[PDB]
């Protein structure tokens, strides 16, 4: 098993697909043996040479482990680096690459746990996938929004609102100042609220808010459907009614469906918001699963204009590096290797446009200076509770959030340390914004 | 005590009954002429029995009233084509259909 | 948080969706609090009552935890039973039910781990989904195969075979005696072997083997595609060329895509083989994930004629109950609650047809009496290595497997203890089968 | 009310639609008043002249009662004859004519009961409807069957048979000698037996029986569906698989759906069998309802090749005239008025082809000479019990029925009184047919 | 016959379909025998066991009579309660359920009369059908109408109006104050007035009235057509021109066609008005037929936003309970059993939206307080004569009706007994409405 599928001397080609696996092996088993096992089961799946094996170029069509590294702070795990020829995969199929990498290796019985930490997509394979339909800069040009992060909100409760009541929440949220509102990952078409009525009333509310404000408005209309036919029908109806953006659940809906919807969005000029539902069943366990940075690479390969990445402020100061690293993976054109931030491979994206970063979950006006300092202008900040829980209503909460955002952006532009002076900046802004003042009073 | 059904090829109307003799064929022809239908004679191969269009024997006997001549023409068809299935028909001009159609010889 | 979303007194309705969560909470947090937390985050996601909450029937549209049980042998975990009204979900959407159940609860920070153990699908919701396109009995009627388990084989290597060489492996495998051959989960359309050439040469080989043997033959042609359009095109081409069965990866491909393909298969009379790739990243961890029994319920709801369930013999004698329980979940019409086998809820399926059980992975002629005794006639046994590794070739290996299968089936029919007398039965069969004899000699 | 909508002097035009209503009025109300009431409520529905009435030609656009006759043997009822201009109805819409005639008049409170006895369809309106797709003579030409009534059978039980078992009943029934088998009015697509599997296995059985017998075979495949889209899909699948005839429930399915299916059948060359399910809720009551002769006219206007008309022998000798009258209405080109047979109007059909008469229900070999003498050659005799209850099987029962049919037809052709000599003829036939002999022994 | 298909001990399952038949048997025949006869002929249709019967599970696939009750006040009739497994019917097919229930049992010769009184649809089967496209609340949200019953009018005469003249009646009716106008059940496309011209001129009139009034307007454009293709074309044209509501005749048009049109309406966001033409030939006879409550259940299962239910005031005070019971069946989510109101089974509807109740026929301003008190706000009141017979014109009549409606609604809201004080309330309203005053003067 050993000499056949792991080559210490092998130098990986620039077109090779590289994968890093954190192997937590059963005690007593050999590290090189386990590395070759992941390489084989992810490429060929067997060691016993059969007569059909001799009909192929065995030296070429196989994955090889070329480097084994210790895991800092974990003596029970080691890092296995495996190189895959670009010929092993369908061109432009995140589904096929993902299947080839994770089909059977996680069921290996000789390891206690297996984590896929990082995957290197070569520029040759990157150039084949469609990628994000529009990208950050094209979306900014279309929406006529520059110089500040975008604001979003999740309409709550997740259950019970009729089409008109959901629309009359969306309308106040948008007219208050948020650039976007968000359909929940649960809302596609329920008996209490059908999808067509959702789309119609949401478009009415968005148009009314845009007319009454003077700013481009949008709603991530959920098109996740039981069937691709239903999903395409819902997206086509959204385009027909004029919705500028839709939303898909790319994990639960599926990578094939997400890629098809992204291609349709690129074809039809419709922005695509991506929600990361279920990601926790996969990326939470530290010893078994596939990392959210790999999921982020897969999503940006498949196609999407927005992506949930976490609030960053929700973790301690010493646990932010991996989140920042996958943020850079999502947004930047070239991300150098960084072991501190969890970037195991140099990742060259070429001309593929970046994807907006979405921060959502338990964040309000107080986290906002930190959010601005961490994310920059190329991000979307979502305020579900921080907008709907406002005592004066959705419009007042949205106005408070927008005033805080503009004040923080101007403070950053003036050269101030917005995180150090956040309370002073917010108070100075609240001297001109009663809604903002009562917002801090509520959420202090 | 129950007996098994022996499967065999069949030939439309009257094929489930014992093959007709001259008297029974004459009775059928008399019925055909009594209904105002024009008797006709057709023949085709055994393997081609399912054909919609059989070879036509001479012409339909319009206004014919003598069952003896009808039967003699049947026998002449059999003599001229001895391996051929032979069918007797009766044309109903008003309905544009056949009032009677059955095979006389089942081929060989 | 406590009194609002957990009701000890609540008696769950026969139409309610019930879910069982194994909660491994952070030490010191309350069990009822954690149960209500899973119930809330899986139904509404918040506790702070906003003004839009008062517009809805809060007593109805919420998930409630009604029972908490100790986990036998694990003092650090407890079982939370949650009831969901049928109104909370789209009718006939495994995607929507799955999203509502597992969207955010697994990212809960107050629990160390969360596992979804079992989910109760009421007959009312079951009657809405299409279910398996054909089912076990209809597939048996179509294939004219009765009284024995079906035999399959995975064509290996996964890489390198051209269309004609893959076909000339499939042809010998089928003409040897296997009812089916299997495309790998990696093979949909690669540069070395395109999908159309696959389908054409595979159909040629299948037709030749069927003509030369006198038995109906099939190949699970993989239609997993980057886009639903491509998947539908491949399935339509398979039907056009006359392939009786196709294969899909229902997890990596996606539940929406799988449901659409299952509906298409039911419409067009094409059998559907389902592969469970990636299932290990989800169901392996004992403290975090979603169970393969829940995945099996989801798959049979979505639609499929075959499903990989494991080889059963691959586990120790004391660890077979959960596998048998989900086997019964997949195949039987009504599965009573069984804590020993891991069945937490009474599961009534009504008239929905069963799904063939597929056993694959490291199994050969010696495991076969045990495989027959465990699975019964309504199963598919896959022999990749046990057929391709035969010294006399694929046809000889398939003949050996078929002879062993027929001998074991006849021995079971005669009333013998096939597991106790397996060696004697196989030797007696080998007295008339040199291929079988050399097969046992190879794999002893 | 009186002078306005009933004209004793009015002579009805040859293009007028005439309707005969048996009015059982409340005691004391005027006969002419009730006649004008049916005429008005079936044409205009009101007596109070409104300002919009003066904008129209009131003398033209109204139904008028022109004759009142006593009902023989019933002093409490009278016959009302009403004339309707052809302009009052959509051209070629049995739905519109039926609605205009029976929409509200049966809810009239001043009459105890209302029966629509006969309706006169003028040749001008007849020429507009498509009528039967093929007709008796064209169907005979297509099926190559002449000189004898056709034989059918209903496959029983109505419940439980799988696709293959239903096919293996149909196959023996057809290979025994019946020209057709019949899907039940209940069987369109049930969980125990799906419609596509029905169509496939039925076509297989029909083809096998045709090959093994040498006679054209058929099965009335039921295409009655919840939606017209589903009905058209099922009919198209039947044509694609080559089924020569399908079946529809024209009352429960609907007149619009039946007309559309008949037009499709005429377009695609597929024969149409019509079942009269529910007809009893309408035509049974002697004082309230619409007569089966009117239903027969409506059905032949809509389109259909076969139609259930009753077994005739099932009634006493003194109650057969109405059944014979509607048989003549269904089959003949011109039916003169006959009060004894219940034909109230001269009915000219022009060139519209006739519809095969179907006799079904509790009839066996003994009723057969009477059935032949009553129906003639242009009829279909259905033997559900008389074929399936045969002790030697479906094939033997079908052979018995076919032998009896041929013997009776030859006896009629020879000039014998087949009803008087039925027992002798059947015994003479049974001297050469053991299956027929045991059939009479069973059903004596 | 007796022991086989009637089980006194059988307890019906919550998923079982239950039917109540009023059997008026022939004197001398056994009650249990007749009950088993209805059960058998509605499920299997035969008693003689054939060899194909033994191939099925006879204990399961059969309808069973489990209870026989006396009919109060009728010693010649008894109530038969029959349970049907949910497996006996196509999922989501009111056509199939209706056929299975009423195909042949009404032609039974051993009973003098058979009435289908009530049918229990279990929630499991209810969840499969689409149901009403929009429902009462969604229609109210779309039309922006709350707090009062809706007003409609039937355009009369039924015959003679050109497209423009019909439009110039509709325009005055709508601009007078009615929310809707109604196409007659006779008007789909006649030579004097084609359907396309109807739709165009009606849309013009509706738009003009909406612009001149400030209230949303509509017209139930009749799409009942000879063919489903024509019906779909007319509905699509109505949507294209922007008509918010269409009308169908669900009995004469057919249940399949109505279900298809309802599904199309739900898909395309078009409201559906349902007319109950012909219902009297079915539901009028007290001893033979199918009840209008069963027809109402069937209609709401098939789909529809409005439904004619009767004027209630048109019957005596002691004969209103059955009408109120089927009103509750149409509108309410759960209707408990009520023998006084004719509700024989507990009927759980779950989340299926209600259907607006339509009262039409011989009702004017005087019946209006009673109409409001009986129907409530969730109803549509139709005034054909009460609007067109107004001496000052359609607009004045509509204004009178609207003023009376608003006055009665306000009087009910103030807590007054509107039926006791109807004359005083109407006179007080007429002190400010000359049109209303002259309306009462006309119709006193």
């Amino acid at each position: 098993y050993r000499q056949t599928y792991w080559m210490p001397e092998y130098t990986p080609l620039d077109s090779d697909i590289l994968a890093c696996f954190k192997i937590t092996p059963q005690p007593g088993v050999d590290r090189e043996e386990a590395a070759a096992a992941v390489a084989a089961e992810s490429s060929t799946g067997t060691w016993t040479t059969v007569w059909t094996d001799l009909l192929t170029d065995m030296d070429y069509y196989k994955g090889r482990a070329y480097r084994i590294e210790d895991v800092p702070g974990d003596d029970a795990a080691f890092y296995a680096f495996i190189a895959y020829p670009i010929d092993l995969f369908e061109e432009g199929s995140v589904v096929n690459v993902f299947t080839s990498l994770v089909g059977n290796v996680f069921g290996f019985k000789a390891v206690r746990g297996l984590r896929l930490e990082d995957v290197r997509f070569p520029l040759a394979y990157v150039k084949t996938c469609g990628g994000p339909p529009h990208g950050i800069q094209v979306e900014r040009d279309k929406m006529n929004k520059y110089g500040r992060p975008l604001l979003g909100c999740t309409i709550k409760p997740k259950l019970g609102l009729s089409a008109k009541n959901y629309g009359r929440a969306v309308y106040e949220c948008l007219r208050g100042g948020l650039d976007f509102t968000k359909d929940d990952e649960n809302i596609n078409s329920q008996p209490f609220m059908r999808w067509r009525d959702r789309f119609l009333f949401v478009q009415d509310a968005t148009e009314t808010a845009e007319a009454q404000t003077g700013e481009r408005k949008g709603h991530y209309l959920n098109v996740t459907a039981p069937t691709p036919e239903e999903m395409y029908k819902r997206a086509e109806f959204a385009k027909e009614i004029g919705a500028p953006i839709i939303m898909h659940d790319y994990i639960t809906g599926g990578f094939t469906a997400n890629t098809g919807l992204a291609k349709w969005c690129q074809d039809n000029g419709v922005l695509l918001h991506i929600h990361r539902a279920m990601h926790a069943v996969i990326d939470r366990n530290p010893n078994h699963g596939i990392h959210f940075r790999v999921l982020t690479k897969i999503l940006r390969l498949s196609g999407g204009d927005h992506l949930h990445t976490g609030t960053v402020v929700g973790k301690l100061e010493g646990d932010r590096a991996s989140t920042l690293g996958w943020i850079d993976l999502l947004r930047e054109s070239f991300i150098p290797e960084d072991r501190s931030r969890g970037i195991f491979f140099d990742q060259d994206w070429g001309s593929m446009p970046g994807v907006f970063a979405v921060a959502s979950g338990g964040i309000h006006v107080w986290h906002m200076p930190a959010l601005v300092n961490i994310f920059g202008d190329d991000s979307v900040l979502q305020f579900g509770g921080g907008t709907l829980g406002h005592p004066w209503g959705n419009a007042a909460g949205a106005a408070a959030n927008r005033v805080a955002l503009e004040a923080c952006v101007e403070a950053r532009n003036q050269g101030r340390d917005i995180e150090k002076e956040g309370k002073e900046i917010l108070t100075a802004a609240a001297q001109h914004s009663p809604e903002l003042k009562i917002a801090m009073e509520t959420w202090k | 005590e129950m007996q098994d059904y022996k499967q065999s090829l069949k030939y439309e109307t009257f094929s489930y009954l014992p093959p007709m003799n001259a008297e029974r064929i004459r009775a059928q022809i008399k019925y055909a002429i009594a209904q105002g239908w024009s008797p006709g004679i057709e023949h085709v191969e055994v393997k081609n029995s399912m054909n919609q269009y059989w070879y036509m024997w001479k012409l339909p006997f319009f206004g014919e009233q003598n069952v003896d001549n009808v039967l003699a023409e049947i026998e002449a068809c059999r003599s001229a084509y001895p391996t051929h299935q032979v069918k007797l028909v009766a044309y109903d001009n008003y309905a544009q259909s056949l009032g009677l159609a059955f095979v006389v010889y089942r081929g060989n």
